[PDB]
């Protein structure tokens, strides 16, 4: 399966405080509104960093 | 006047009691101009 990735994937790439600020930084990202893959425990390879999403009720 | 040495930064300033609120895991501050503008402690938290 597969699902779009709106805008999500967004992590503070450091422990550096800014406010108010517009601040340029390249870095492994998420792209926007990409395929994500999408499973209901298989192997996965993990190229350069894997974001992992999960929803729970039990 | 201190010449200080933080966790990992160093530098030549003044210390003062700050006013701004850090997250619990933000430790240099950062002003617009990419120049270090407050430290958090390492032992007290307080943000200088
Ligand atoms: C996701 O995959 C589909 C087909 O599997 C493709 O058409 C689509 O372009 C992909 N999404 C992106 C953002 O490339
Ligand atoms: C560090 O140790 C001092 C005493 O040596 C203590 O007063 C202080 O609370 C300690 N800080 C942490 C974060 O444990």
């Amino acid at each position: 399966a597969y699902t779009n990735s709106f805008t999500r994937g967004v992590y503070y790439p450091d422990k550096v405080f800014r406010s108010s600020v517009l601040h340029s930084t390249q870095d492994l990202f998420l792209p926007f509104f990409s395929n994500v893959t999408w499973f209901h425990n298989p192997v996965l390879p993990f190229n350069d960093g894997v974001y992992f999403a999960s929803t729970e009720k039990s | 006047c201190v010449n200080f040495n933080f966790n990992g930064l160093t530098g030549t300033g003044v210390l003062t009691e700050s006013n701004k609120k850090f997250l619990p895991f933000q430790q240099f501050g950062r002003d617009i101009a990419d120049t270090t503008d407050a430290v958090r402690d390492p032992q007290t938290l307080e943000i200088l």
